[PDB]
């Protein structure tokens, strides 16, 4: 009944409390504790206090508005403390969020107007806050979003969130695109889709605004001032209840569909918000948003949303502040870009690096080649005009900074070089040395390498500080992140450059030292070499995609190995072989090799030649080759579903400790990331590092759980699933 | 304990889903109009000694909720005393009542019960009655809800049933079926519906196709490609069934039970309750049994309730004259007759749903009185009546001629 | 042949209607959370030997429909094999479940059975399904449909039940349901509710007013009259009894049953299925018995049922020990004290539905569960349980302690 913390037996005051002499109350929120405002203990206390206000006044208020004196309006919850909550503390999670829903429910049911004041971002618990209000005006100023992304973290908008869009927009519309996927908003897209009902130009309008839609308000319908749709009589939800008949004929298709989505992923938090819209939907708004609680209470005290909340907010911040940018050094912007190789990874990089701005020399060994990699991206602003994304007008002069060219003396001006030719030391030492004398002093000489060590590649240039390695990920255009390697020579000025131009074209970077194979290739193939070793086993091939999806994997692992050629993965096969045989050693060969000679021997070596695990016929997947089964003799073996899912799982998990132990990487956030990120780890588990923190299973939970499986894959399957000396004790 | 025996097992035609001839007549109507037909067989009956009336619906809202059992006794006038209930087993329930009645009368402390069903799906459609399984969810995301359809698709798909195969079934079932009645089978179970002047409304399963060809089910579009897509009822299913790649839909309209409306009663007692009522025993209701299978492919179940109800009678497949499982869908039907290898000339011999329809309260009771009048046609002794379940269940009921 | 036996009966606490502690809890989640509770105390217990599981519901639509017994099964991890059915014989359909699962024990085709009901009143109303005994003019018109509690207000005038009357016994049962809460009588019974994070929703009964004083009960006001004017109830009921010049309106909200949320589940087995899974029988399944009367009083049924199940039972007043007798109505248990005399100390001595509330598919296996746990603490021998069922019916059963 309260709307305190506590009842019995000292924070600080983050609303400002101001009343004008028509009786409209400003309510600024202003939280000296940080630059943001968020759902701590003090907001709690400070909305307490001026909604117990508010009730008391009530005879001399006339509007209530709610604004922000900081660049954002409000952040949201506190994910410093929900990423605490243990399982034990699900009881006084669930009377947290009811108290903070108890008092958004007075705000909103005063009998006056309250208008919210969105000066900046409205995230998560900041839209909730909106949501509670009457009218929501928006400031269009820059870097204003708005919008639930609780799901990002594995969360639920529990603060109404659910409750509220369900009564705005039924429960199809609300759990489409705010709810399901927490798509952040523009304001202008907000007011279009009716989360924001009117738009400013600047912030100082909204106060004003905000009160004169107060007293508008109370002239135009003073019957209906502060009383949402919900609270009227005659109220209709958008779509229908679930009693309803057209509804209800399409509702059994929800779940699903959503299962069909997730392709059975563990990522119970969509499962919940669907659960919570649906069963809130079938009961009045106090008790549809007493078990919206419920469910808030069931996610943050589950192990996935720890994860989620680790990696998709402390990890990714880390990142985004400099945690793997070197000291202090200046910035070096840059004029020009050359790219070195029209294939699919190069024309890739010429797109994505026009795209921010940049003028950029797509170079390649004929000009017939060069324009086929241009034409990767004119294909791209082709499907961009339809769908209505980009503008005839910036969409040329995008493709405009894309010179497609076959001679070296087009690079003169470059300063920042990109090279993505073929794989081979000695053709990058050719290629770059083309070049080196050719470009500016300065420049950076880049490498879109796979697993050829960029300290060797860097012996092919003069200097060899400017030498980096840059890698990214196909496809280009869409695929978020970037592997900067380190070579032995290479300094921490040209570290850092690499890393302005990263966040310079919307990526998110990773810093690794050099070593073959990286941290991405390494730790993907370690994945893809589990699958096959599957197949050979005996595993049926449609189990073996299953299993991959199952994961959470964006990608069955027989798909992907057609899209990587199996020829490049023999290659590196061989290296690793000649490697141990120069030493004196002798090599074990992994299990998947076999499957990749026997697919080579079937000439089935990948999409590139039309034929691999996959049948290619113009161009597209038909399905699953039938003679696969009676090559490896598929059915032989029937292992349990979750044992195949762990094996890929725990592969690559293991690997990434690999990756610690031995330096490549310098922190759990760049192994967390890069793997999400990079080769597609599934992000329930937060990342492949916090995989091994926080795995669950019929074992348990913790670092513990996870060598107990592990030991207990290793028992079944091989002894490449034996935990390293790091994880134990 | 106390021998259950079958006296009267009656039905009506079954209308159509669209025009059909009973969509003006509720199911109360069609409820009472074969108690008449029971009061006409015995006009002397002491109706007081009828303990229960049991009726399977699976629908039961609208014109079909309010216990429409004891709404039927008491608009025909029965006895006060005469109880009424419905149950709902999904596509069991007509045969669930046939067998909780012979259950009441075996523990004596029933006498003379009626059971059977009613299902006007045209009026009620299916679903109509809502549903936690699939209106929630959290149950429908636990559960791995997927609609029958998708099941027996699966069927075909994992047990290697061509669509030339389950359109084969469909021909030969409604062949039997016209067979049946050029025959005069049906002409003393099938009881015409009339309306409140006597004036004739139905006489005829008017579902029938019976000039159907192996040609005209070809050209039939997969009626489940649309509900699988849109609903991705397919990646759902093949979650569990991982090993499988692609569900290949075999099923179509001609091939797949019709929606249609009908009810059966059967009068069930005990050998005491038909000696005082001049009641001729007409089979004998030996064993029945319930079973289950895995619930994404429903349609399994009725595989390991017949192995239950014959070790449960002592018998094996090959001291059954007749089986008669329901045809659901035509994979359901070949599954079953692969798994116990039932031979063909001894299943479903009057034709089935595909032909006649499935009215789904009332299915059960009326492929049970269907075996009572083949028994004696043929003068044979045992029959084994099944029905795959939504859900994964499953029912089987033996009876023996008297 | 074969004897049934309880071995186990539980119950969930019951909900108020306005402002209830569970109507945010869907009914399927009050069936699995009972079922986890058998759980609990037989962790060994092997659900395979479990053939079904029978389910009372008066009103099997929206959060209700679609099998809520196989949405049980499916949802609580239980075995596909243990079946699963939905039936409606109005307020008896958590006991006709109980006696159904009796009879298919004994008829030796069902070894192990989970019986009970639920009804979600404040989720789905009373009335939600329909009906044509309402819905339908002509049925209407030719049952003389009433609704109970006319007949109940008609009961008290024809038995010359006064106002103070009624309320007395309403006291009664508001403070013998008090004593036996205080005194820890349905401590193992009652299971409280939970929701998923283990957090408590219900742990008692909110429909009771302990505090009940004979003064508070005489202020409340007829809430029935107003239902008999507007609809003509009461003109309908009196051309039936034409001697009767008026109704008196004596039932309130304070001497008649709760509108409340719960549900009950009784596990129900043979001799040989208990020793096998280890369970000991805490009572033996007597006798059934199924009757009725007029459908205009409509609450008269339990008399002739208590009668023939007490005949074929071979007993008499005499030899039970508890009555129980759901409080739909304050008139319908004082007349079926009067009827056949029972002492007023063996008559609901653990209160009733007045107090505690009326699940309609639930309270039948609810009050069955709390005759069970009152012979157990009394060490009495025998109990008959019996309910007044809508359209006019009866049941009965009758426990013994073992
Ligand atoms: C608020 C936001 C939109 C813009 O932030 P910004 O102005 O760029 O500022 P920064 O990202 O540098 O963050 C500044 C501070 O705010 C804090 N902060 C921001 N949102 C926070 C939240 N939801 N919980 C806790 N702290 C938060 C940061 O931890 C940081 O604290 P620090 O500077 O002492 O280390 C961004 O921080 C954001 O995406 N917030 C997440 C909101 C969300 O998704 N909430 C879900 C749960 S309701
Ligand atoms: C559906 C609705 C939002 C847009 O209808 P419209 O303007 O006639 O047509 P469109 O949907 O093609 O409009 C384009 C936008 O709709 C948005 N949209 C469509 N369906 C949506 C949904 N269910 N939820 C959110 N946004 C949706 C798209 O994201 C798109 O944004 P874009 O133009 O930047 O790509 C509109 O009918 C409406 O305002 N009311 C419907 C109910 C509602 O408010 N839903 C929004 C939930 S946030
Ligand atoms: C299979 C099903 C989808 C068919 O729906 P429908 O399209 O309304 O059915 P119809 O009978 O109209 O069949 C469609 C077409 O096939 C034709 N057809 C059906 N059986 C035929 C036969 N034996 N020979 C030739 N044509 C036939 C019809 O004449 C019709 O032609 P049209 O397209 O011009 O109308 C529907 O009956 C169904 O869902 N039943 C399966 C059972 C089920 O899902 N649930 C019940 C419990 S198991
Ligand atoms: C009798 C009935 C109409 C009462 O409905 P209701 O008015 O919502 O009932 P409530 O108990 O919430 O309210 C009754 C009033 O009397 C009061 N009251 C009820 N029992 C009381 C008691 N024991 N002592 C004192 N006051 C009591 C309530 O507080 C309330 O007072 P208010 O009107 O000032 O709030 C309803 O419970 C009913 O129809 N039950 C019968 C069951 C039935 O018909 N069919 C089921 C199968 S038999
Ligand atoms: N988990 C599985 N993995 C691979 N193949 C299977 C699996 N389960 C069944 N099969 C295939 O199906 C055939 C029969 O399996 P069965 O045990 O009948 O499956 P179910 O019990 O699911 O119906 C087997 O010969 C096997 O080839």
């Amino acid at each position: 009944s309260s709307h305190h913390h506590h009842h019995h037996s000292m924070p600080d005051n983050t609303i400002q409390w101001d009343k004008d002499a028509d009786g409209i109350v400003t309510l600024t929120m202003d939280d000296p504790s940080g630059s943001t405002n968020v759902m701590n203990e003090a907001y709690i206390e400070s909305m307490g206090k001026a909604v117990d206000r508010l009730v008391a006044e009530k005879d001399s208020i006339t509007g209530v508005v709610v604004a922000s004196a900081k660049k954002t309006f409000f952040a949201g919850g506190d994910v410093k403390t929900m990423i605490q909550a243990r399982p034990e503390d699900a009881g006084d999670v669930f009377n947290t969020v009811e108290t903070i829903k108890r008092q958004l429910r007075t705000l909103e049911t005063l009998g006056k107007p309250v208008v919210a004041a969105i000066n900046g971002a409205a995230l998560g618990g900041g839209l909730e806050i909106a949501l509670a209000c009457h009218h929501r005006i928006a400031a269009d100023v820059k870097g204003s979003q708005l919008g639930l992304p609780e799901v990002t973290l594995g969360l639920l908008p529990g603060g109404g969130g659910v409750t509220r869009t369900v009564r705005m927009f039924g429960i199809q519309n609300a759990f489409v695109s705010v709810l399901a996927q927490g798509t952040r908003f523009k304001p202008a897209k907000a007011k279009e889709i009716g989360l924001v009902d009117e738009l400013v130009a600047t912030v100082e309008e909204l106060v004003p605004a905000a009160k004169a839609w107060i007293k508008e308000e109370l002239k135009a319908n003073p019957d209906g001032a502060g009383v949402q749709p919900w609270d009227k009589k005659g109220y209709k939800m958008p779509g229908g209840t679930p009693s309803s008949p057209g509804l209800a004929a399409i509702l059994p298709s929800f779940p699903s569909n959503l299962r069909k989505q997730l392709k059975g992923a563990p990522m119970p938090a969509p499962r919940a918000i669907l659960a919570a819209a649906v069963e809130g939907a079938q009961v009045d708004f106090d008790t549809a948003s007493r078990i919206e609680s419920r469910y808030f209470a069931s996610l943050v005290t589950g192990q996935v949303a720890k994860n989620m909340m680790q990696a998709f907010f402390f990890d990714l911040q880390a990142i985004n502040a400099g945690g793997s940018r070197p000291e202090g050094i200046g910035k070096t912007p840059i004029k020009r870009i050359g790219v070195l190789g029209a294939g699919m990874m190069g024309a890739g990089i010429a797109y994505v690096s026009a795209k921010a701005g940049y003028e950029v020399v797509l170079k390649d060994v004929s000009l017939e080649a060069a324009a086929k990699g241009k034409g990767y991206s004119e294909k791209l602003e082709a499907k961009a005009l339809e769908r209505g994304r980009t503008t005839q007008e910036r969409s040329d002069a995008l493709l405009a900074r894309i010179t497609p060219t076959a001679d070296a003396a087009d690079f003169k001006g470059v300063d920042f070089v990109i090279e993505a030719v073929f794989e081979n030391q000695e053709l990058k030492h050719k290629v770059f040395g083309e070049i080196e004398d050719i470009v500016e002093p300065n420049a950076i000489l880049g490498s879109n390498t796979s697993t050829l060590p960029i300290t060797g590649l860097a012996t092919g240039v003069k200097r060899q500080e400017d030498f980096i390695g840059i890698h990214f990920f196909s496809p280009v255009d869409k695929m978020p992140l970037v592997e900067i390697i380190k070579g032995e020579k290479t300094s921490d000025e040209a570290l850092a450059r690499v890393f302005d131009y990263t966040l310079a074209i919307g990526k998110t970077p990773i810093v690794v030292n050099d070593s073959r194979g990286f941290f991405t290739s390494r730790v993907i193939g370690t994945f893809v070499n589990e699958a096959l070793a599957m197949l050979g086993e005996g595993v049926e091939p449609a189990s073996i995609e299953q299993a991959g999806s199952q994961a959470g994997y964006p990608a069955p692992p027989l798909q992907l190995s057609d899209e990587l050629n199996l020829e490049l993965m023999h290659k590196i096969a061989v290296a690793t072989r000649k490697g141990v045989e120069d030493a004196g050693g002798t090599y074990q060969p992994h299990p998947a090799e076999a499957v990749v000679e026997k697919m080579i021997e079937l000439g089935r070596s990948g999409r590139l030649k039309g034929a691999g695990f996959y049948e290619y016929a113009d161009g597209k997947r038909s399905g699953l080759w039938p003679g696969l089964r009676e090559t490896f003799k598929s059915g032989s073996s029937q292992p349990p579903l979750q044992d195949m899912i762990d094996r890929m799982l725990f592969a690559e998990a293991l690997e990434t400790q690999k990756c610690l132990d031995e330096g490549v990487l310098t922190s759990t956030a760049d192994a967390n990331i890069g793997s999400i990120m990079g080769i597609g780890f599934p992000p329930w588990t937060g990342g492949s590092a916090q995989f091994i923190v926080g795995y669950s299973g019929p074992a348990g939970t913790g670092k513990a759980a996870f060598v107990a499986r592990a030991r207990e894959l290793a028992a079944a399957y091989g002894d490449r699933f034996l935990p390293p000396e790091s994880l134990l004790s | 304990s106390e021998e259950a025996f079958i006296y009267e097992a009656i039905r009506t035609p079954r209308g159509k889903q669209k025009n059909g001839s009973l969509h003006e007549v509720k199911p109360l109507s069609l409820v009472v109009g074969l108690i008449d037909e029971l009061r006409k067989r015995h006009p002397d009956l002491d109706e007081n000694l009828i303990s229960d009336v049991i009726l399977g619906c699976v629908s039961p809202v609208g014109d079909q909720g309010g216990d429409i059992a004891r709404a039927a006794v008491l608009a025909s006038g029965m006895p006060v005393t005469s109880g009424g209930v419905q149950l709902n087993r999904f596509c069991a329930s007509g045969l669930e009542a046939v067998n909780t009645a012979a259950q009441k009368v075996r523990s004596g402390w029933d006498d003379l019960v009626l059971a059977g069903g009613v299902e006007s799906m045209s009026r009620v459609p299916m679903g109509s009655d809502g549903g936690a399984m699939g209106l929630d969810p959290a149950t429908n995301y636990d559960v791995m809800f997927v609609p029958q359809s998708i099941g027996a698709d699966l069927i075909a798909t994992i047990e290697g049933f061509s669509r030339e195969d389950v359109d084969a079934y469909a021909l030969r079932s409604q062949q039997k079926a016209a067979e049946a009645w050029s025959g005069g089978y049906f002409a003393k179970s099938v009881v015409p519906v009339r309306d409140q002047n006597g004036l004739l409304i139905l006489d005829h399963d008017e579902h029938m196709r019976p000039d159907t060809t192996k040609e005209g089910l070809a050209k039939l579009k997969p009626a489940f490609e649309g509900l699988a897509a849109l609903g991705g009822f397919d990646d759902v299913a093949l979650q569990k069934y991982h090993w499988v790649e692609k569900i290949n839909h075999v099923h179509t309209g001609g091939n797949s039970s019709g929606i249609v409306d009908g009810a059966a009663l059967v009068m069930i007692g005990s050998a005491a309750a038909g000696k005082l009522q001049g009641l001729t025993p007409r089979a004998r209701i030996v064993a029945t049994a319930t079973s289950g299978a895995d619930p994404v492919i429903m349609l399994t179940g009725p595989t390991p309730a017949t192995r239950k109800v014959l070790d449960r009678a002592g018998l094996t497949v090959d001291d059954i004259d007749l089986f008669e499982l329901n045809e659901a869908f035509a994979s359901v039907v070949l599954k079953f007759q692969k798994d116990l290898n039932i031979p063909d000339e001894k299943l479903n011999v009057n034709g089935g749903a595909i032909a006649m329809g499935h009215p789904l309260g009332a299915t059960g009771a009326m492929i049970l009185g269907t075996m009572v009048d083949e028994l004696e046609r043929r003068n044979a002794r045992r029959a084994l009546i099944t029905l795959c379940i939504g859900g994964g269940m499953g029912v089987a009921t033996i009876i023996e001629r008297v």
